[PDB]
């Protein structure tokens, strides 16, 4: 939305009361630890491979 | 880890420990010989067309 305001050279806005706001910030930290057996994946149970 | 000296820690290893010995060869119970006659030892063969 547009809330156009022009200017002033002798006016000042003062806030008269406040609100305490609780916000949530969500941040990943770690990922799963995975290991691979190269021989078992590539060849399985074959000696020739 | 291809070395004769290993530093302190925990490591993941391969199998290197168990190998098969015996064998299982179960096949169906048929025994009748296939008719190699009339195919190899036949009297007349047809024309190629
Ligand atoms: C700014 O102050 C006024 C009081 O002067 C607040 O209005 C009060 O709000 C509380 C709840 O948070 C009520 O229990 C009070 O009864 C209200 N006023 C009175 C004294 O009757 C106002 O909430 C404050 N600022 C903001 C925007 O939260
Ligand atoms: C700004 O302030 C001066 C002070 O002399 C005044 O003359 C002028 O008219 C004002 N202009 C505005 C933006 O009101």
């Amino acid at each position: 939305e547009d809330q156009s305001v022009a200017y002033s050279n002798n006016s000042i806005a003062i806030p008269t009361n406040f609100s305490i706001s609780v916000t949530t910030e969500v941040l990943p930290v770690s990922m799963t630890k995975t290991s691979v057996d190269c021989n078992m994946y590539i060849c399985g149970d074959s000696t020739e491979c | 880890t291809k070395s004769f000296s290993v530093e302190k820690g925990i490591y993941q290893t391969s199998n290197f420990r168990v190998s098969p010995s015996t064998e299982v060869v179960r096949f169906p119970n048929i025994t009748n010989l296939c008719p190699f006659g009339q195919v190899f030892n036949a009297s007349t063969f047809p024309s190629v067309y």
